[PDB]
């Protein structure tokens, strides 16, 4: 699981994300709907083009999703239980999109930190990006 | 795979700034690191104990580089990537069996390597060029059998 | 995909015997009831709600036997299945954007049902070809889009 | 994940299984090494031929530490963390091959229940393994 390291890791550069939520999020967004061009069904509603009112606001969103994650991490299920429940019973989500989008942000990190995005910052990411989308998945099984 | 002329300049734009030994080793150590089960297949490569042992072994920098050299011949011949890697593919396959899903997975971690090293040319555009790359490149070695 | 004869024959002998209807209405119910997501494909069809509500469903197991008269085209002319999936596979990835991982899903589950009608005749070497046969119309829908 | 009517959908399934482990554990085995060749190469120590000894003797380990995982199934990363260490740290296996075991265990069970392995079956029998799955990877996280 996640080790004091993975979270300290973690927090030096999640506090960085939290000062651009809505660039960070908004980035990761477009870069799997451009990339991943089916995950833009999920989003019949949304206007698409680059930097939408909705897109952005969204994006806002789903950092600050994340950014909780971050604080309760020992507590993931019951913190995103709402969250859960709206990706799999409301959305319908297939659970290889929660990758897409995991995948997406490491880019948009990687992208953001160059040089520092370490392959130790690296592991640290993949396994919290996958407990999350682990959690927002589970009320399939 | 029918690349636009606008794919194929995001690729080789790219590539030609490419340090095929750096990102090459750091592809090759972020997938032992990322996905640890993928060691088994490099018993004969030494120490692999620890992030940083990985980090530091020549052989592990060195295999990342020649694999780095194959995407390049991808990179190269962009319409003729099936053909290029049919004996990698038998080698991955019938001699290695790797799991497929292990080549989508290189494919990922080589496609944060590129953003980590090209922050400003790695658009979202850019990078859908190079995952259709990398998917390319995975797919025509999982027909080694399938 | 080189099948062999006796490939061949584990597959058109075990088909000949299949209950189309009864197999397909299994196997699209199974889909939506084990992996539930699978359902926003499929919000025409009515009461989804529960698992009873699925099997009862007309629409799922009438559409369950037109998927299943589907693969029958691919037991029916083994060797050109990437060609007779090509419009099926222009539907699935262009029009309704089902992610490819769900095609190997349903080719899992009906390993499973068939192996649930046929106890005696399903042996592990029947199974390969089958799993060679449902992998192989899961990798002809995916070119729609790689 | 699992509940009650899943627990005891299993159990019921599973006490015919404690009948014949070796048999139900080699079938399981020999599916997976026939249908998916590439997997033997975990086992060169072992005579893959039809019924051998060494498949037969470890099939009925796989089946009993499945049962195991039965009877704890409310604290299996406790139960089976030895052997969690194992899969990961010694044998290094890879994530994708606990699902392919896992579905040829499915077609045992399928093969061997006909009509009584139902949808509602299989959906218990199919959080059960990839729960049990998750547990012998969570190493690599
Ligand atoms: C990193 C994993 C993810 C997290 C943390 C996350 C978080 C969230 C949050 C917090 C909301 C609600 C926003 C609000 O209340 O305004 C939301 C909405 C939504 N999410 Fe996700 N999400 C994730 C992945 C996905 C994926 C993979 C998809 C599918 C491609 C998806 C599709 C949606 C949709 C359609 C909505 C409805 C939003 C609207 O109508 O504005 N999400 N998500
Ligand atoms: C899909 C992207 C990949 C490409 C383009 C690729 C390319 C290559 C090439 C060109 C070689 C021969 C190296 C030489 O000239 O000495 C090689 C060897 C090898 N590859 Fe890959 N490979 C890929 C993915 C993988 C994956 C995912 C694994 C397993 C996790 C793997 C395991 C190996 C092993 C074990 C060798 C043998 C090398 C030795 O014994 O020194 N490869 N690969
Ligand atoms: C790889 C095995 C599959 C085969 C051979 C197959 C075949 C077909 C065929 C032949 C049709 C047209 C039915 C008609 O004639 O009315 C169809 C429709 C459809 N399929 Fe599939 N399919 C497969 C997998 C899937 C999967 C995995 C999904 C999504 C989870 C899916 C979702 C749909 C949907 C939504 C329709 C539209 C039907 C309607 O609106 O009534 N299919 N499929
Ligand atoms: C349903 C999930 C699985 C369970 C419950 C399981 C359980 C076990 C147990 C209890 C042992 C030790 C037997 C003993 O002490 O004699 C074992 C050994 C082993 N397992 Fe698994 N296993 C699973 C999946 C896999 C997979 C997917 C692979 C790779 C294809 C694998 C490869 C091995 C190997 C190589 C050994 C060493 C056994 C020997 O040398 O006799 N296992 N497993």
């Amino acid at each position: 699981m996640l080790t004091e390291d993975d979270k300290q890791l973690i927090q030096h550069v999640w506090e960085k994300v939290l000062e651009h939520q809505e660039d960070f999020g908004a980035e990761a967004l477009e870069r799997m709907f451009i990339v991943y061009p089916s995950t833009k069904t999920y989003f019949p509603h949304f206007d698409l083009h680059h930097d939408s009112e909705q897109i952005r606001h969204h994006g806002k969103k789903v950092v600050g999703a994340l950014g909780d994650a971050v604080k309760h991490i020992d507590n993931l299920s019951a913190t995103l239980s709402e969250l859960s429940n709206l990706h799999a019973y409301n959305l319908r989500v297939d659970p290889v999109n929660f990758k897409l989008l995991s995948h997406c942000f490491q880019v948009v990190l990687g992208a953001h930190l160059g040089r520092e995005y370490t392959p130790q910052v690296q592991v640290a990411y993949d396994k919290f990006l996958a407990a999350v989308s682990a959690v927002l998945a589970e009320k399939y099984r | 795979v029918h690349w636009t002329s606008e794919e194929k300049q995001y690729i080789t734009s790219l590539w030609a700034k490419v340090n095929v030994g750096e990102v090459g080793g750091e592809a090759l150590a972020r997938l032992l690191i990322v996905y640890p089960w993928t060691q088994r297949f490099f018993a004969s490569f030494g120490n692999l104990s620890s992030a940083n042992a990985i980090l530091h072994n020549a052989k592990v920098l060195a295999h990342g580089q020649k694999v780095l050299t194959s995407f390049g011949e991808a990179v190269k011949n962009l319409d003729n990537i099936k053909k290029t890697f049919a004996q990698l593919s038998e080698l991955h396959c019938e001699k290695l069996h790797v799991d497929p899903e292990n080549f989508k997975l290189l494919g990922n971690i080589l496609i944060i390597v590129l953003a980590t090293h090209f922050p400003k040319e790695f658009t979202p555009a850019s990078q859908a060029a190079w995952t259709k790359l990398v998917n390319a490149v995975a797919h025509a070695l999982a027909l080694g059998y399938h």
